[PDB]
């Protein structure tokens, strides 16, 4: 292209391919029309051009074929020494390699999209009122135990053994004269109330039998 | 209907008292996911009835577009606005005053965000609206969704999103209304004001943003 | 009658080991934000080895390591088990709904130095107490019977019902939750 | 050379960068390459070509096409685009130019970093303000009267036939859901921003933080 100031930007395409090879890492910095002005180089350049196309096989899962003349790959690394100084190192079938390899390892899809707002759900009721609480353990999976655990207190261990009457007694006093049953009534209400709302919420319900076994504790 | 009994160490008895089946199916219905959509869909049904009735109303970008006749624009305008006003309560169904209605045609006026300007003076309330961007704004909506009656969803799209900056500007005029030039001055500076002056807002419905976030990255919000 | 001093009798020495070595918080109920940490464990630990050792005065020091988690979503909810915990590889690991304890022990409530005490608030005491009871139950199955029969219990809760371990007693006659009885009404 | 999926390529990055980008994680390199190629062989595209590509931090001596030029121009974006039904303002073209020339310029890698921003470069050498707004004011409002207010088809109608409306519901029931509002809420108001094409006074996240602490309430308050 007449604009493109070819012996300039071959010169830049140059120094830019040259970070493949180990020495040369480009001094971990680039501009990406480093990158694209080489494609465009060896497009106008048809000794590369071929190589080029071939090496469209870099980034594509299925450009063609590998298998070309022992002259046709000679055909390729000549004009590879040609762009290159070719001072040692001499142009090898692993240095194509190494070269395919540090494509790989460049265009990984590197971002550039800007902004796009998100949103959640949180609703938790699927159609099914007969849920079991066992099918919600199904659910459940133990997935959260993929979450990290907390440390406990780390007292070590104990047992307190608080004998008191310097507190204990003056709490004696407050032999607090109440209804003992009536708050066990209240006790009792809130808990199996708690559960219901929390049955209710996960649309389960289930056999109140259950429930009075739980409770049937005392005998004899 | 339900009831429940309880005893103790003691033969004295027990205690009993009752309970009432209602309340938990009402809230699991409340948190029935379909009863929501229902709800929300109902909602977007009653607006498009709406429509229906109102001179069955026409292909809507287009009517929007091409500068035909301000006199469908502001219909439109004015029926959204009674719709909301019906939504948020039907107790108080419409309000009486007249006015005609301002079109803009140029970038000039551009107001950031609001695309929808009250204004008053000498007791002629007036609302302004400047087309150009928000034909911008209904147009091209791809609306990929990739992850007999021509109702397509496309259009409906546009039908919905319309509503969203129309109950925006609900927001401003019901302040205005309560409150005159100085709190709605005030308030259109910046919109964060309105929950700390709504806070009284127990109303019977909801707003439309059930989806409980609008949120992008933390970044860039800087000291 | 002597049966309601030795109740009360428990509930004061309960009132001593609320008495805690940290007791820090200025709340009743640190559950009621959702900062905390360590007071929580705090609570729940302590309660658990008051509890054991209640059921048998054999052991010296409560087992040291533990760890947790906080659980506060629908997610997390399993109605009917508020408190979890497993020995798993013999390593305590345990799990608490915040919210869900919350919502309901603040619940509203019958009412029929000055250094004086309210009766609901205490109660708070006793219904905690009796969802960790509740919890120890398939504890103390587990620590001696296989997961299989315990994850069965944990539903068939009825399994243990109506079955001793040493007798229908079993020193449960010396646990305070024997005192008490129920019945959902038809 | 599969100019073909050069093209397909080309034309997602078109809409990205333009308008209604629904799309997610478009961006792409090495298609944004097979873009430039796409370009270079389309002869009759070349003048966009070379103005594209003359992106850097230089860009004295602009295209400084003559109005034909420009119309001819257009007419290649829209015959491109195959969307022809606007045709934008050169100035949103220049600004993904502008974007392009951030895309140059980065040294950028593994990292992910979105741009997680609009960028500023549609300035005209001034500067604007909030309460500034209330300078641009409705000056020209008051220069204006209304066009007209007439009492036809009047006052207060009500809804229809409930059957009727389910009938017509039935036909909403199979469409998704949200995912309306994530394609049209999402991305028109938060471009609206382009809003600030009047000499850019800047974006303020902060009043649209409003949206979470203000739709709370329903729940928050049952």
């Amino acid at each position: 292209e007449e604009l493109i100031n070819m012996r300039r930007y071959r010169n830049a395409a140059r120094k830019l391919i040259h970070h493949y090879s180990l020495n040369s890492t480009s001094s971990t910095e680039y501009k990406i029309s480093d990158v694209v002005m080489t494609m465009i180089f060896l497009l106008r350049s048809e000794k590369y051009h071929s190589l080029f196309k071939l090496l469209e096989t870099t980034f594509d899962d299925y450009t063609c074929r590998p298998q070309m003349t022992q002259v046709q790959t000679d055909t390729l690394l000549d004009a590879v020494r040609s762009l290159l100084e070719m001072p040692s190192t001499t142009i090898d079938l692993t240095t194509v390699d190494i070269m395919r390899s540090s494509f790989a390892r460049c265009f990984n899809s590197p971002i550039m999209r800007y902004a796009k707002i998100v949103l959640l759900q949180n609703v938790a009721l699927q159609r099914d009122k007969r849920t079991t609480l066992e099918e919600l353990l199904i659910e459940r999976g133990e997935k959260i135990q993929m979450l990290q655990p907390q440390q406990y207190i780390n007292s070590g261990t104990e047992i307190p053994f608080c004998d008191d009457a310097e507190f204990l007694n003056r709490l004696l006093k407050h032999i607090d004269p109440y209804p003992l049953s009536r708050m066990y009534y209240n006790a009792a209400n809130t808990m199996f109330y708690t559960t219901m709302e929390n049955y209710a919420v996960s649309n389960c319900k289930f056999n109140i039998e259950d429930y009075n076994n739980i409770f049937k504790v005392m005998e004899n | 209907k339900v009831r429940t009994v309880t005893e103790i160490v003691n033969s004295d008895e027990k205690i009993q008292k009752t309970y009432e089946l209602a309340e938990f199916d009402l809230k699991n219905l409340s948190s029935l996911e379909s009863y929501e959509t229902l709800k929300i869909k109902l909602a977007l049904s009653k607006y498009m009835a709406m429509l229906s009735t109102l001179e069955m109303t026409q292909p809507l970008l287009e009517i929007f577009r091409n500068k035909a006749d301000t006199r469908q624009i502001a219909a439109v305008v004015f029926s959204t606005l009674a719709f909301i006003h019906n939504r948020f309560h039907p107790l108080v169904t419409n309000f009486t005053n007249k006015m005609e209605f301002v079109v803009t045609e140029t970038n000039d006026t551009s107001i950031p965000g609001e695309p929808i300007l009250f204004t008053e003076n000498e007791g002629v309330l007036l609302c302004s609206v400047d087309r150009p961007s928000i034909v911008k704004m209904l147009s091209r909506e791809f609306d990929t969704e990739a992850l007999d009656f021509s109702i397509t969803e496309v259009e409906a799209t546009q039908y919905l999103t319309l509503l969203l900056t129309v109950e925006h500007a609900y927001l401003h005029y019901y302040i205005f209304k309560n409150y005159g030039v100085f709190e709605y001055c005030k308030s259109l500076t910046d919109h964060s004001l309105f929950t700390n002056k709504l806070r009284s807002t127990m109303s019977t419905k909801t707003s439309n943003l059930l989806l409980s976030k609008f949120k992008f990255t933390i970044e860039d919000f800087d000291k």
